[PDB]
Formats: C-alpha cells, structure tokens, sequence
C-alpha cells in the first residue's frame, strides 16, 4: 500500500489549477475536440487497421469459396 | 488637482490553486482562503470573532491539551503543527479570509 507523502522526490515543479465551479466542463468540445480525434485516428490508423483489412479478406474468400464447394457441375 | 484619476475597479476573486513543489525544503507552508468583504463592511466584526476561536498556534505555546480552539488543541495533542493562524486581510471591496499553517510533509491532510 502506497501513501501521499512516501511516494517520490519532486522539486522546482509549480502546478496552476482552476476550481470546476469556476471553468467550463466542455470548453471547446467540437472545435478542438474533433481534430484531436483526427490526429488520434491518423496516428494509430497503420497499426490496428491492415491486420483486420486481413481479417476481412480471409473471411469474404473463405466464406465464397466453401458456398462454391458445396455444387457439382459434372457426373 | 487635474484630469485622469483612476478610481479603483473591483477585483475578481478566483477559487484556485497554485502548488510550488519542493521536497528540498523542510516544511511545507499552506495559506488558504475565501473572498472576504472590504475594510468597510460590517461584517468583519463577526468573521473577527470566529477567527478568534479558531485562533493562532505555535510550538512553543504553554498548554498543549488545554488550549481553548480544537485546532489549537488537536494539533498540539497529535503533533500536527509547527504553526497555524488565522487572517482577515481587507482590501477595497473584497479580502482574503481563512488560514496559514506550516508543517511536517506526512501532516497537511490531517491539518486541512
């Protein structure tokens, strides 16, 4: 169990802080909020999306091809 | 006598915080406060009063458990405290009202 007072040494660091009632909840929601988002998309977007873009692929074949399995055509 | 005076505009109070972190240092220093009315203000009579009871503290005060105030008397009990007072600064239409306290690293919580 760790305790406020006996977690590290912090020096020369001043923090400035607002009180809730005193500031907005949503400042600049949509304004700043969705190109942040955009930022956050673009940032990650080659990294999560090409495996599930493979995913996908190997589903709509695998899926195609066991349909087109399940036919004759000659006997 | 002659043109451009300024009188005073009134100063916005803001709840807020501002935190000097310094671990080199051996005790910490608090001062905390509400808006306070003006010098002119009836009302720091009774606010005088209240801060009278809640008093002042120093570690080298006769009466550790005896003192009158609970924070006087808490604070010298369980050691919680070098230093504490109580203030009204007035200024023109608002103040600083509430409490300065000087202490040990492991006692601010305990004394807020």
């Amino acid at each position: 169990g760790r305790q406020f007072g006996h977690l590290t040494r912090v020096r020369h660091v001043i923090t400035y802080s607002l009180s809730p009632f005193e500031q907005r909840a949503f400042p600049h929601y949509f304004s700043k909020g969705i190109p942040n988002v955009l930022r956050r998309t673009r940032a990650c977007i080659l990294r999560v999306a090409p495996p599930f873009v493979a995913f996908y692929l190997v589903y709509t074949w695998g899926t195609q091809e066991f349909e087109k399995s399940k036919r004759k055509n000659p006997a | 006598d002659e043109d451009a005076v300024p009188t005073l505009s009134p100063c916005r109070f803001t709840g807020s915080q501002i935190c000097h972190r310094e671990d080199g240092l051996p005790l910490a220093h608090v001062a905390i406060a509400v808006e306070g009315p003006g010098w002119a203000h009836p009302d720091n009579v009774a606010l005088q009063v209240a801060n009278a009871i809640i008093g002042h503290y120093d570690c080298t005060y006769g009466g550790g458990a005896h003192l009158s105030s609970p924070l006087a008397s808490i604070a010298a009990t369980n050691k919680l405290c070098q230093s504490f007072q109580t203030f009204n600064i007035c200024y023109a239409d608002t103040g600083l009202l509430g409490a300065h306290f000087v202490c040990d690293h492991m006692s601010i919580d305990d004394m807020m």
